[PDB]
């Protein structure tokens, strides 16, 4: 019953000791913090206090839309030699750093996912042409379905994987996902592989990547604009932002200390040295 | 339809907001939870654990092993500081990257008690009496143990309980400091003394090393949601 | 029972008729349902229906065909099947609309000593492809109902080629199940097996089946049986083995309406 | 189906209260109420098999 | 109806 | 009232066995799927079961809009000598493959229709010209109306015939539609003729398509840009998305297997060899 | 009007959305539903139903109806498998066209328990003892009876009841399995081996086939919507 | 007219709940409920006309 | 000032209801309800002065 | 403003819907009913009354 | 308040 | 009023 929002402990008024208990004595072998506070060592009075620890709930901590990957389409003129782009992004929160350094400060969590979606659209030829307002397609094609091999061919009829169409110029486009996971829990870290190398066969087909377990984890995120061709070219970006709502966290962990160096625990050599110069004795 | 008239704010996407949305996966077989040990519920939890200070950050010793330990000898009284270290706990390089820290730095105030334990790690044949002291802002920083025992301490007698821990009280004119650098909300000066000496008996090492370790109290918060200098990303 | 009764042993009575049977494996009633009238709450003409009852729900035994080890398979279409049969047919041609349900038994005996296995599947709606990659559903109707002696499956896809006067028949390919559908799923439709060691005949029972109350018996076939060779005919060490399949076909709680003079049908 | 609850108030101007109606089948479809409950920090700064007394010796 | 936190 | 969303059956411990009870023997003859479950063949334990079949009762596997069509309409110039396109579309859903497929797994359905419309459109010439936004009209015309011959003849005055007026770049249209079907049912696969070929009458008088039931089943749509000719021209696309709400399935098919042809059961030469090489004994 | 504002999400269609909307066709008649035999509610009903695997994908007998026999004959006793396959049952090329696999390539997830049911299709006369085997991931898939032994399995003496059943029960790590293949949530093994031999009297057939099914337990379900790969639609 | 019904929680942050309320006349307009029911598989699974007893012979 | 009524259910997924509120003061605001009756034909099909019984000679 | 988000449809003109609207003469005195004769409440009152067959429709 | 047809 | 499922 103790929430959030709730006030921290009063300061109790305590005056002079002179006595066999030792608060401050301690000794951090046994693993433990020892539990004090000011009244334990000092005179204190009495405070009414009403602080409380509600914004740095797990909830609140995490309660913030963060973008995880910015996808890039276009539609040229029909006349262009190249394909029109269409985008294919692995579902991740690893290919930014910020929410995954943030997530990492635990080693598993369940959650809900809150997927909005902003989308700016340029001209790339210095022309004096045009092009109409573009409709979007994010299609999401998961572990198993067929992922487009072309801008316009049968996999974007969707009937059965979800689809956005998002309208250019509207508010900004958003889904919610529950928890989807295989596992009672996201793992934010896996220590293990996907095979075990048997000896009886050869070390080729018993390899897999360190901490990697299922190579679709999640699916994929493919875009497209549904438009046709047009005569000028137009470029757009998708860029996606993820918010982890109805979190919940286990077993926390030291934060990402150096840069992050691909998907994996990884570190690249010259970025070691996060400290900095101070002296011993130098405020 | 129902008469309705378009606010401000509509449209806009606000990463902090809270609203409904459309499920893309609708009656979707969700995994049910287990009960997995070490659930967290609130980031000061984390704050509460003691985590090692990298007190030594000398050009040579830091970002090596040995800017944790802090070394003591056997050497005659001083009353010169054995560490002197500034309460700026998401800024003064010393503390920003302890777990309490690098919390610290996700918000951009921070308030209540902390405490700062230190661990003998010389021989059991090793005796000593440390002074442990926190001057709050506004004088002279102690480089002198006669500053320092006028201010907030604790006298550290070395022996079985290995361990020494002193509470920084919160003493602040703000009802919360800022996690940065900052004259109006300084926090005061934290330092080390020799009470008396390390003193040893023959066929024992003269040095060794304390270390030492910071957490918060239950009275301490922090607010104001922020994205931190510790880690980037270029390019 | 401890008074003797079994399984494999049963005895079926509709009208003047009755089929006895020593190595039955049970009896199948399609989709848990026995055939009925219809309903006053579900009908749909309103005219005083005709049910000939056991003038017309009676077995009906179709023209023996032949299983051999090059056999690909048969199939009939109902009611086209049973359309030249007694006083069921006359009534099927007499009027509009008629609906009906069926007992189906497919006879097939033979020794200890052979081996094989025939599946019996009853399928509702049983659309079958067409002969040509030039037309689709250009079956004509003539080649689509074949009456009593039914039609074949083939183990290969021959596409008739004469534009000039195309073929115009169906082209079912087996492991297709004539329908561009895998056969090992075909057992999702109500079926039997008649496995010769185990078995020696399938009977189903089958319910009026049809996006309607009633309909056009002569239009329209309210279900298909297919018959296939899931384990190839064999005995002894002979090479050219042929035991003979017989089909025995009931229709049950028959009714029809709007009666007029007799449809005369170009089946040929 | 109302959902009613009180707010916080910060700055002032009884209890002022909030409503909350769910518009979709899906509880993943659903705001955050952010009503959330704290715990102890035992289960990592006390995690030692016997109860620590803090005024007593940590070793005896 | 309501429901009242 | 055992609901789709309900935890499946637990699994129940069980020991050892030596008996008469043969649950492992069975005859698949008979025609039935022998009914066990683990315990019937090896030792168990109990097991609390929390999974569910909510997303795969017949409404969760359906409920998704499905690609059905793409029409196309443009607005020339006016001093164009071809035509100004309107569309005009036959009511199916057998003229994409994948709702088409999802609907044969049953024989009958029966189920109310939700229609979304997503439009787009483009600029064709390398003008440098300009188009005002569209207004498209989507005319219902079913069985009997008189279909539109120009793309402003008197037909698109829609006194009876249901239309939707579209405005460009708007969220995309939408309706709704009951179970209009003529039979109780709708039929996705009729075994007969439209038409008895009588003996008395000559053939081609006596005959009809295999397997169509109503030559125009449910009408058509009929799709055309509201506005008067344009200096440039504009061409657009109108997609078609199909969902079936509230609906009801009957009697089990096995799935197509091997490509559409047609909208029959019809199958074409070269593509009938759907499975691959795998030999007997490699896992 | 009444003051609203606009979130995200506005406008856009989402695919798998659940709204209402105008009836196009208002106060139309419609026809009642009769009651059609056959009614299915959930598509897990249809991967109870055991339908037939094609075993033998040999580069002659595959998309033929040879496809679905298994050839066993009357030789000597061996060691050595009838069969071998995988129990991935939406990839494994065997499993994915059977109903059961059809159904679960509209699905990303799936759980539960499955049952193998073999059929003898020789005479009367033939007898015999086969092993039936599932043995969960993790080691050398069997290759010889003496492995395929030591997992799960079935010993089928062939008889009057002309069918045998092998329930291959709910054994994985994860809560889910993918629809794919993937070692991570890898099935194990199915296989079949002869126990003593078939035997057949003089004037028999000493070769024969076997077929076999394949269906799910009342515990086993799918998630997670999608488009399969069993269907397309080029040009 | 509201109609208030339960959601099943999956990801968790008592019963909750969702309203809805019907704005068109044709039950054609209307979202669909999600509030289905399950049947036995038994017209498929088990179609025979005698009844089966696992534990016993299925064929006697 | 809610109105709730039912709808007839044509295809099927108790009573759905459905919800009305009038927003304008104008009666000729407000959408149609369709609400309506039906009646006997009688004044086109029978307008004769003496009721007429069809098994009888509707000249005698 | 009451938080709300546009669905598909939105904006649309469909010649069938049945929705509220402004009305331009407000507080308008309309003129009252009288009990005209001849009032028809439904389209099949008319098919059932006799009319007459065109039944010889030669060229000439 | 409602009224209910 | 409310029905409550
Ligand atoms: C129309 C758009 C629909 C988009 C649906 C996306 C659903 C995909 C679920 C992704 C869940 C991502 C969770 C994050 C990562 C995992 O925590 C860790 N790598 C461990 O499992
Ligand atoms: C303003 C737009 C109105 C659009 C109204 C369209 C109404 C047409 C009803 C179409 C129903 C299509 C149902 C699918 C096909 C049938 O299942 C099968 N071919 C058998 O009957
Ligand atoms: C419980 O909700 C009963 C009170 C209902 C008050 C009116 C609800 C406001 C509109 C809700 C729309 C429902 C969302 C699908
Ligand atoms: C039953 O619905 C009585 C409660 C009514 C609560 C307010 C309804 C919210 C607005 C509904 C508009 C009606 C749609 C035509
Ligand atoms: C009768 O209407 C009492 C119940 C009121 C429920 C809320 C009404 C919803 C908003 C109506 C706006 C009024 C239109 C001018």
């Amino acid at each position: 019953a103790a929430t959030s929002r709730d006030a921290l402990p009063n300061t109790e008024a305590s005056g002079p000791t002179h006595s066999k208990e030792i608060p401050a004595l301690t000794a951090v072998e046994t693993g433990a913090t020892n539990p004090l506070v000011p009244s334990d060592t000092v005179q204190t009075r009495h405070v009414v206090q009403h602080r409380s620890r509600s914004e740095s709930s797990i909830e609140s901590f995490f309660a913030r839309g963060a973008c995880v990957t910015i996808m890039t389409v276009d539609n040229p003129a029909s006349t262009t030699n190249k394909d029109k782009l269409f985008a294919v992004w692995k579902i991740t929160y690893k290919d930014t750093v910020q929410l995954r350094r943030k997530l990492e400060f635990f080693t598993y969590s369940r959650f809900d996912m809150e997927l909005t979606f902003v989308v700016t659209a340029n001209f790339t030829e210095t022309n004096n042409g045009h092009a109409l307002n573009q409709v979007y397609q994010i299609m999401y094609v998961p572990p198993g379905a067929p992922v487009p091999e072309k801008w316009d061919d049968y996999t974007w009829q969707t009937s059965s994987n979800p689809s956005i169409f998002y309208t250019y110029g509207t508010a900004p486009a958003r889904i919610s996902v529950p928890y989807v996971g295989i596992s009672n829990a996201y793992s934010h870290f896996y220590d293990g592989f996907s095979k075990v190398p048997l000896k009886d066969q050869s070390a080729a087909l018993g390899d897999s990547l360190y901490g990697a377990a299922s190579l679709n984890d999640f699916g994929i995120l493919a875009v497209r604009v549904v438009n046709d061709h047009n005569p000028t070219k137009v470029t757009s970006k998708i860029r996606v932002y993820l918010k982890p709502k109805h979190i919940r966290v286990w077993c926390p962990r030291p934060p990402r200390a150096v840069a992050y160096y691909g998907p994996g625990v990884d570190y690249k050599d010259g970025t070691l040295t996060p400290l900095s110069t101070k002296d011993l004795t130098t405020y | 339809g129902l008469p309705v008239m378009n606010t401000p704010g509509s449209n806009q996407y606000l990463t902090a907001d809270n609203f409904q949305s459309p499920c893309a996966l609708p009656e979707f077989d969700v995994t049910p939870p287990i009960d997995i040990p070490g659930e967290v519920k609130n980031m000061m939890e984390l704050a509460e654990i003691d985590t090692m200070i990298p007190f030594d950050l000398s050009a040579t010793k830091k970002n090596t092993m040995e800017m944790y330990r802090v070394r003591l000898s056997d050497k005659p009284h001083t009353d010169d500081p054995i560490l002197c270290l500034s309460l700026s706990p998401a800024s003064d390089p010393r503390l920003s990257h302890t777990m309490l820290g690098e919390i610290l730095n996700y918000y951009t105030h921070w308030a209540g008690s902390l405490k700062f334990t230190f661990l003998f790690c010389g021989s059991m044949m090793a005796t000593g009496k440390l002074l442990v002291s926190y001057a709050p802002p506004g004088a002279d920083p102690p480089k002198k143990r006669k500053e320092a025992m006028l201010g907030t301490h604790v006298i550290w007698d070395i022996g079985l309980q290995s361990s020494c821990t002193m509470v920084v009280p919160w003493i602040s004119n703000t009802t919360y400091r800022q996690t940065i650098d900052d004259s109006f909300t300084e926090g005061g000066y934290i330092s080390v003394f020799y009470q008396t000496r390390i003193v040893v008996p023959l066929s024992t090492p003269r040095e060794m090393d304390i270390l030492g370790f910071v957490s918060a109290c239950n009275d301490f918060s922090v607010r104001l949601l922020r994205d931190t200098t510790h880690i980037e990303q270029k390019a | 029972e401890a008074c003797g009764y079994s399984d494999r042993v049963l005895q079926l009575t509709l009208g003047n008729s009755t089929i006895t049977t020593q190595e039955a494996a049970n009896s199948v009633v399609a989709y848990g349902r026995w055939p009925e009238y219809l309903r006053d709450s579900e009908a749909n003409p309103v005219d005083q229906p005709t049910e000939p009852d056991v003038a017309a729900c009676r077995f009906y035994t179709l023209d023996t065909v032949s299983w051999t080890k090059e056999s690909r398979g048969w199939w009939w279409k109902l009611p086209d099947a049973l359309r030249d049969m007694g006083l069921f047919g006359q009534n099927m041609y007499y009027h509009y609309l008629g609906r009906s349900g069926y007992t189906v038994h497919v006879q097939c005996n033979a020794s200890k000593f052979h081996q094989g296995a025939l599946g019996v599947f009853a399928v509702p709606e049983m659309c079958l492809a067409g002969d040509s990659n030039t037309t689709t559903m250009h079956t004509s109707y003539q080649n689509a109902n074949p009456g009593e002696k039914g039609g074949t499956f083939t183990g290969t896809f021959t596409p008739d080629n004469n534009q000039t006067s195309p073929a115009r028949r169906f082209c079912p390919v087996d492991y297709l199940l004539g329908n561009g559908t895998l056969l090992g799923n075909a057992f999702v439709f109500p079926h039997q097996i008649i496995n010769l060691r185990t078995n020696n005949c399938a009977t189903l029972v089958l319910p009026y089946v049809n996006s309607l109350s009633i309909d056009s018996m002569v239009k329209h076939n309210n279900w298909g049986i297919a018959i296939l060779p899931l384990a190839p005919l064999n005995f002894a060490s002979e090479s050219s083995p042929e035991i003979p399949i017989t089909l025995t076909i009931a229709p049950m709680c028959c009714e029809f309406n709007g009666l007029r003079n007799i449809t005369l049908p170009r089946l040929q | 189906g109302a959902q009613v609850s009180s707010q916080k108030v910060g700055a002032h101007e009884s209890t002022i209260n909030y409503t909350t109606i769910n518009y979709y089948r899906d509880s993943a479809s659903n705001a955050a109420s952010k009503q959330d409950f704290s715990q102890d920090p035992s289960k990592f700064t006390e995690p030692i098999k016997d109860v620590l007394i803090k005024t007593a010796p940590m070793l005896n | 109806g309501s429901s009242s936190t």
